[PDB]
């Protein structure tokens, strides 16, 4: 258990000074949090959850020069809407279908 | 009850939602719908929408139909559109083939005033600017034409006419009190079969009179009030589509 | 086609008739007709007038029926009237005696704006100026209350009720096209079995809009629009009639 200056807290596997494996972070300030496969201190792939109860759930990219998404399936709790896409570049979100009314991701 | 929406009526209905259009341009209306109605062989010509351009000079987009059948499990309407700058003057509005139909909707933006702009694409696409108009306007109407349910009916000779002894939508507040005017009306499909947050209903209960808006498409405002059985549309802005609905809900 | 007349589309019909409501008082019947509506329990209510004061404020009658019988061979309205000299609050027009009303007769002239001033006849009679209001808008009601043929007809129960499949006035530019409320719709009384010279009318065949103005009581319009099914009356002006008529044909 790593507790950071800033108050975000990571709990699980470490191998040679980096997070890995399977790891869960908590944000402080944005009570969001990222769960599960790490490597080389980075989010891979699990579940990014905010503080209401919508979430994104696929692959993110590594360590490698960000954890941002990538792509992937967003639910968002206060219209119950869930959409599948992925980030093309700059930000910019491009979706496969038009979102339908679904369910949280529960693995 | 009615059997064509008014001018005035959805105008005065309307003005609050920003669904208004200038004095001059007004009176204009008045004078020259009945001018294109009787030039052309249509039988109901009303005012479909206001889109807006770079310059002051909006497009006024009228909307007439003559025979409206149902054909192949669907409400056809043989409908033909008409545009103007200013309400006295209307051109027509030619149909679109299917590959430039597909190559005007990637031409996001704000249209332009003078109708003999040309955008481009890629090799270079020289797609006209009134070919753009046409695809929004279709696009807009495939989308959002709303009409109460059960204000139609089915004829011999499979034709949809107005329901002269239509009583009103019970619970004008439920979105299944609506439905487009392209589902047939044995069917039980209204505007609740489609994307849950797409529509928005507020019923003022005390003067009864409802307003169902378009969040899909921004700029769509419908009114309906029972106690006097009117209801009409009007869309005003741009005809632009908000695809990241999910995240503004 | 319609339920009720719409006071918006009056204005808008009416208006180059000089017969027209001021701004403050238009918005303020907008949003005050309906709350009395309710308060009284009327299914209907309309602005019947605005009878013109010696000072600044005016007297705006309003009328509303519940439901109209067919009584005595004639179609009963019991209608109760409303006043207002602004056009929030409305206040209640009550009914007067027969020789109350006879002496209501005798008052001529420009009534004044204050409710509460006392007329005085002749052995000193003191008439009440509502009193005299409520005379000359029964006069002008009971004279000219004009609505196009069998836009009505009688249902189980025999009570009169609008005719929701209604093919229109043929004709419309003539007077049988149009009766008196108050006449049962099968008789064939219309509006052409009153004095020769006591109505004109003047019609658009491309509009389609007809205008009915009564010369005893100068001040009364009626519209009918043809292409919408949608009639509607207004009086404007002081509630005397004109007895040198003939001079004036």
């Amino acid at each position: 258990t790593y507790t950071y200056p800033n108050g975000d807290i990571y709990q699980g596997a470490f191998w040679a000074g980096k997070r890995h494996g399977k790891g869960m972070y908590h944000y402080k300030g944005p009570c969001c949090q990222l769960v599960g496969d790490w490597a080389d201190g980075g989010f891979t792939y699990g579940r990014w959850v905010y503080a209401d109860g919508s979430m994104f759930m696929g692959k993110f990219g590594g360590a490698a020069a960000d954890s941002k998404p990538t792509a992937g399936s967003y639910f968002y709790s206060s219209s119950s809407l869930v959409q599948e896409g992925h980030f093309a570049k700059d930000g910019s979100w491009v979706g496969h279908r038009d979102p339908a009314v679904g369910k949280e991701f529960s693995v | 009850v009615q059997l064509e929406p008014n001018i005035t009526l959805v105008l005065k209905h309307l003005a609050s939602c920003g669904a208004v259009v200038s004095a001059e341009q007004q009176a204009a209306l008045d004078h020259s719908i009945p001018i294109k109605r009787i030039e052309a062989g249509l039988r109901s010509l009303t005012l479909w929408g206001r889109l807006t351009t770079l310059n002051g000079k909006d497009y006024l987009v009228a909307e007439g139909y003559n025979v409206a059948s149902s054909k192949e499990g669907a409400a056809v309407y043989e409908t033909k559109y008409f545009y103007s700058q200013d309400g006295a003057r209307w051109s027509d509005l030619q149909p679109v083939d299917s590959e430039t139909a597909t190559r005007c909707a990637r031409i996001k933006g704000m249209l332009s005033g003078d109708p003999a702009k040309n955008y481009e694409l890629e090799l270079v696409f020289q797609i006209p600017e009134l070919a753009v108009l046409r695809c929004r306007v279709d696009a807009i109407a495939t989308a959002t034409s709303v009409i109460p349910t059960d204000s139609t009916i089915l004829n011999a000779a499979s034709q949809v006419v107005p329901n002269r002894l239509f009583a009103g939508a019970a619970y004008p507040e439920k979105l299944e009190s609506y439905q487009h005017r392209f589902s047939l009306p044995g069917s039980g499909v209204t505007l609740s079969q489609d994307l849950r947050g797409t529509w928005a209903v507020q019923y003022d209960a005390f003067k009864g009179v409802a307003q169902v808006r378009s969040l899909l498409f921004p700029g769509y405002f419908f009114y309906y009030a029972a106690n006097e059985l009117t209801w009409g549309s009007l869309y005003v802005g741009d005809g632009l589509r908000n695809n990241d609905l999910i995240f503004m809900l």
